[PDB]
């Protein structure tokens, strides 16, 4: 979709980030 | 001829020593009824549960996952039923225990010590004296924490607050 | 598993109520599923 | 004496190292009760299944045939939209695959009846990539591995797009927790 | 020099809180006697041994790297896409959304596999009498009979040294926010 693996904002929300602000919160 | 803990009991008959941490006491006969295999394996499990889940008690109240709500570990367990996290722990749980009731049909027979899981990736038993220590050193702590863990649960029912907060005041 | 266990489990009366609740909890199942199948469905 | 898998069980009899992937890793006693040449034939069969499933699971979202029948990119979908006459080809042409490549012999009493028939070796080798002796061993423990992965991954797969209605691929990219 | 029985060898133990292991054979460079939780009873020593060699040199890399890129040292024109700053993370970042660094991951991930792989493999099965570690790279030669060690024992030493050092800075600069020195 045009997006990347890791740090992506807007309509893309991969595993790794959902990883990412499960750590982060 | 007699208990070598209880010096007015008789030494049971079946407590002969081989297993590391007897003192000879089974006053009620459990024993003498029972295979000794199986009620060692119960022991160790129970005991195992019981170091896991005060260890549990101290930890999680210490530290909690930021990708979970904060609440006491008694109401976690029935959070975690409705959430789906305690049914996901107790299937892998029983996955593991199906592999336990291979290992228990094999100590019957003998051939698996009622402790062996031949679980050491950290190699912390060189030599056989080292292992009996640990052992005696299991064995004590297994009892020790059966009873500190309705201990801890208990005292949560009668005073409504966690281990650690009860030690700070009275 | 005791091969003198196992051997009892394969006599006839426990293996008969075995495969017939077996078979009974498939067209139990498969009801509860698929309800009301008085015909095969064009 | 002891399983290498799991030490704390002995090792399963008839499991001696002979076959590809063993690493004597039979708990449950299977090999004690059934014939190795049944169950290795049953594994290679699943795992060979799920390589082709889990190569399908994932190249159907990125390359379609052309027509609106074939457009979608979850598999569980592309089970319904596909032309139902064409699965049932596909159904009938396995069938045949496996009436014919086993040589008439289909059941568990008499597949292996000739003793040259070896677990899992149909005689199948389209561009004979088999001509090599020191490579075989290594070979059938390569096939038996990625047909074990296959299974446990296909497996994880069809399950993951039964809870998340999600092809795999923007499953990953479009992850949403429960 | 190899000074077998002084750094390397059997009888030498660096941290003797923890007693020297029977499973050390001391031909590995390196083998100053740390094992206390026992892995070299029963791994493979030649595979951990490569991958130790393996990950120090990228951690001497790394380490370089992220100093002359904390520093401010630049190739030119090359601060201009990946930022004028100089926090290791971002330009992490910003390499990767301009695509270097997925080029980078192209061709180290191709030298790993075309020739890596068949190096680990026929090393770990017995088919080139090949050491962990040993890929035949010495352009400028500078050892040849001086390979025993001065050469491998502080290529290691210093691939450790190098894994605690770029751990280091890069939690300092998680927690603080800013690069070192
Ligand atoms: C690899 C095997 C495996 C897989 C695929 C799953 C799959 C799942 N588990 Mg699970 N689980 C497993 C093994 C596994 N489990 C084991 C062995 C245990 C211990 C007995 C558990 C205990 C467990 C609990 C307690 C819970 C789950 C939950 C879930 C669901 C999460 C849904 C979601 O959106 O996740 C999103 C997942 C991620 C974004 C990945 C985040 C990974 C985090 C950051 C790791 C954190 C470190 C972790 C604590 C290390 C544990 C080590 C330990 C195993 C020794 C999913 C069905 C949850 C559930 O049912 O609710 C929906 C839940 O609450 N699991
Ligand atoms: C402190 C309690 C204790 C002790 C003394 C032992 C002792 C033993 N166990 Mg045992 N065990 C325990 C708890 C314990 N166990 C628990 C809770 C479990 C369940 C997970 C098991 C499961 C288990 C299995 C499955 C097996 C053993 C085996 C053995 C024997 C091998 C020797 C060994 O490696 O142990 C030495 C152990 C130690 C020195 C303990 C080290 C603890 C360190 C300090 C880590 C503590 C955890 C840390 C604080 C958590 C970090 C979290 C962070 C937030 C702080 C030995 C008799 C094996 C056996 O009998 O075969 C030979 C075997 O197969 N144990
Ligand atoms: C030989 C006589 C006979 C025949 C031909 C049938 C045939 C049928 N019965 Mg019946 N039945 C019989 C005797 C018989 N029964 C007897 C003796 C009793 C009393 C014990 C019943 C009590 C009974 C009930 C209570 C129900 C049926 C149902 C059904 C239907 C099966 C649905 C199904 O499993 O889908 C197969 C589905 C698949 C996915 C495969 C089918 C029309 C069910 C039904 O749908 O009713 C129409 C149902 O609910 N039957
Ligand atoms: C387990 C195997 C399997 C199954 C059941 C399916 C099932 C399906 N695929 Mg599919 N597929 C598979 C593997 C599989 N795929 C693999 C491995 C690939 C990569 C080459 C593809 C690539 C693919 C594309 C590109 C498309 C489908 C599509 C479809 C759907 C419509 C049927 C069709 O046109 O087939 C098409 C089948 C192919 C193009 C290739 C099939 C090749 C198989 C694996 C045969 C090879 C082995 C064969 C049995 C010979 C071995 C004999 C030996 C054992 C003796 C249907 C749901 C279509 C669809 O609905 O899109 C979503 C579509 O457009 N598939
Ligand atoms: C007996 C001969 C025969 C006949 C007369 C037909 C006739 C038909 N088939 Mg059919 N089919 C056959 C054999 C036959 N098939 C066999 C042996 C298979 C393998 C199982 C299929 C699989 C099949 C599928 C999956 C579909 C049809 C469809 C159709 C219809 C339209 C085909 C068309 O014009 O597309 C011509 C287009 C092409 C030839 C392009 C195909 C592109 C390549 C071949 C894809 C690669 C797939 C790969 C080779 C599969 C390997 C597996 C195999 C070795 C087992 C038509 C009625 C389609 C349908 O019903 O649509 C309405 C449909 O979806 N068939
Ligand atoms: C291997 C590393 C490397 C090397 C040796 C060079 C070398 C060069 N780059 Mg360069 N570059 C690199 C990596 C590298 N780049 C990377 C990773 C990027 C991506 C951000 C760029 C983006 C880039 C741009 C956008 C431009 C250069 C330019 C130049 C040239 C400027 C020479 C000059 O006039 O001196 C100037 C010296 C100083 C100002 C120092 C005082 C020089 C050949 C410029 C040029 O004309 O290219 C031919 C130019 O416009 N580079
Ligand atoms: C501390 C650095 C160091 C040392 C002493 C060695 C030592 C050795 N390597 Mg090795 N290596 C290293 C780093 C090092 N390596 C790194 C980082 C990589 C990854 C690119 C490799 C990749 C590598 C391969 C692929 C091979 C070797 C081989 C060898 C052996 C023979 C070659 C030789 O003598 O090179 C020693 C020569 C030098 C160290 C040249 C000096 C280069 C200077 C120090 C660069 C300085 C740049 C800069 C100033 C750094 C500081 C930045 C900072 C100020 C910010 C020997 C055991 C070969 C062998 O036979 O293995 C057994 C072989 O095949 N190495
Ligand atoms: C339900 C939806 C449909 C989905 C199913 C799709 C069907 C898939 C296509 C069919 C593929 C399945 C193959 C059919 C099973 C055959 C099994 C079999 O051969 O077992 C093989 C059995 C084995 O039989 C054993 O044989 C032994 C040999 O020494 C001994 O004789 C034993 O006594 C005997 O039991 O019998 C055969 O040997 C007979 C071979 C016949 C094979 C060709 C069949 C011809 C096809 C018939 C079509 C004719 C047209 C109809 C007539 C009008
Ligand atoms: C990922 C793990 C990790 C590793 C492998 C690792 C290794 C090395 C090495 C070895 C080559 C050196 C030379 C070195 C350097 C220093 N580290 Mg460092 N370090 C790690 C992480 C942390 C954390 C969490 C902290 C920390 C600290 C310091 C301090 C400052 C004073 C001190 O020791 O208190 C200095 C000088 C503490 C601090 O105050 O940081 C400012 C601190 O909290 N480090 N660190
Ligand atoms: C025999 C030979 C023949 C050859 C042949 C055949 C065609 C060989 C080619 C074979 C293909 C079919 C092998 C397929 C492997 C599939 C698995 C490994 C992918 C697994 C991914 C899983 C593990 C993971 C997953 C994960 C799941 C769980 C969660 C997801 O969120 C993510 C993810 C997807 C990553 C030829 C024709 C050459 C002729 C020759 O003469 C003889
Ligand atoms: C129900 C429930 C839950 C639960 C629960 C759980 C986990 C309950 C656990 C209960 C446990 C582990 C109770 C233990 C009691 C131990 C006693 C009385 C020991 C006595 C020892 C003696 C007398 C020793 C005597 C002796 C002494 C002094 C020394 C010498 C020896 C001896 C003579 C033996 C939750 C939390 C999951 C929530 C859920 O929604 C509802």
């Amino acid at each position: 979709d045009g997006c990347g693996a890791y740090a992506n904002s807007g309509s893309c929300h991969t595993f790794l980030d959902e990883i990412g602000d499960a750590l982060k919160a | 001829d007699f208990s070598a803990a209880v010096p007015f009991l008789k030494r049971p008959t079946n407590l002969d020593g081989q297993y590391i941490g007897d003192v000879g006491f089974d006053p009620l006969g459990f024993s003498d009824v029972f295979d000794l295999r199986v009620l060692r394996e119960a022991e160790l499990k129970h005991g195992r549960f019981a170091m896991l889940a005060t260890l549990g008690f101290i930890v999680q109240e210490l530290y909690t996952f930021p990708f979970f709500p904060k609440m006491a570990p008694v109401d976690a367990h029935d959070y975690f039923v409705k959430q789906g996290g305690g049914s996901q722990i107790i299937f892998w749980i029983s996955f593991v225990e199906l592999f336990g009731v291979v290992a228990l049909f094999e100590t019957l027979q003998g051939k698996r010590e009622p402790g062996d899981f031949a679980f050491d990736p950290l190699g912390l038993a060189k030599d056989e004296a080292t292992l009996e220590r640990y052992r005696l050193a299991e064995v004590k702590h297994a009892r020790l924490a059966m009873i500190a863990i309705g201990g801890f649960i208990h005292q949560y029912w009668v005073t409504k607050q966690t281990v650690l907060e009860q030690l700070g005041n009275f | 598993m005791d091969s003198n266990f196992l051997k009892y489990l394969s006599t006839a009366p426990v293996l008969f109520t075995v495969w017939l609740s077996f078979t009974a909890s498939f067209i139990i199942e498969a009801n509860r599923f698929f309800p009301d199948m008085l015909y095969f469905p064009m | 004496a002891k399983s290498k898998a799991v030490p704390f069980l002995s090792q399963p009899e008839a499991l001696d190292g002979s076959m590809a992937g063993d690493v004597g890793f039979d708990p449950f006693g299977f090999s004690s009760n059934f014939d190795l040449k049944w169950l290795r034939e049953a594994e290679l069969k699943h795992g060979r299944i799920c390589m082709l499933a889990a190569t399908g699971c994932l190249v159907q979202e990125v390359v379609h045939l052309p027509g609106e029948a074939f457009s979608q990119k979850m598999a569980l979908n592309a089970w319904a939209a596909a032309p139902r006459g064409g699965m049932i080809s596909i159904l009938v042409a396995i069938g045949l695959i496996e009436l014919i490549s086993n040589r008439f012999a289909l059941t568990a009493t008499d597949m292996f009846a000739n003793p040259n028939r070896v677990p899992g070796d149909l005689g199948f080798d389209p561009l004979s990539l088999g001509g090599n002796g020191a490579n075989r061993a290594r070979m059938e423990l390569a096939e038996i591995t990625h047909g074990r992965a296959a299974m446990m991954g296909f497996s994880g797969m069809v399950h993951q797009m039964l809870v998340s209605k999600q092809a795999p691929i923007e499953q990953l990219m479009h992850f949403k927790a429960v | 020099l190899y000074k077998d029985g002084k750094m390397q060898g059997k009888g030498v133990n660096i941290i003797p809180v923890f007693a020297r292991p029977d499973s050390l054979d001391g031909t590995i460079p390196g083998d100053q006697g740390f094992d206390p939780f026992g892995f070299s009873s029963w791994v493979n020593m030649k595979f951990v041994s490569e991958a130790e060699i393996k990950h120090g040199r990228l951690a001497m890399l790394a380490f370089a790297g992220i100093m002359v890129e904390s520093i401010g040292i630049s190739f030119p024109g090359a601060t201009s896409i990946l930022g004028d700053s100089k926090d290791i993370f971002e330009i992490h970042n910003k390499a990767v959304e301009s695509g270097a660094m997925g080029q980078i991951l192209l061709w180290v991930g191709f030298i790993e596999a075309c020739v890596g792989v068949p190096a680990m493999n026929e090393m770990l099965s017995g088919e080139t009498s090949r050491m962990p570690g040993d890929f035949g790279f010495d352009p400028l030669g500078l050892g040849k009979g001086d390979k025993l060690a001065r050469k491998q024992l502080v290529e290691v030493t210093n691939g450790r040294l190098a894994m605690l050092a770029v751990s280091g800075i890069v939690h300092h600069t998680i927690i603080t926010g800013k690069g070192p020195l």
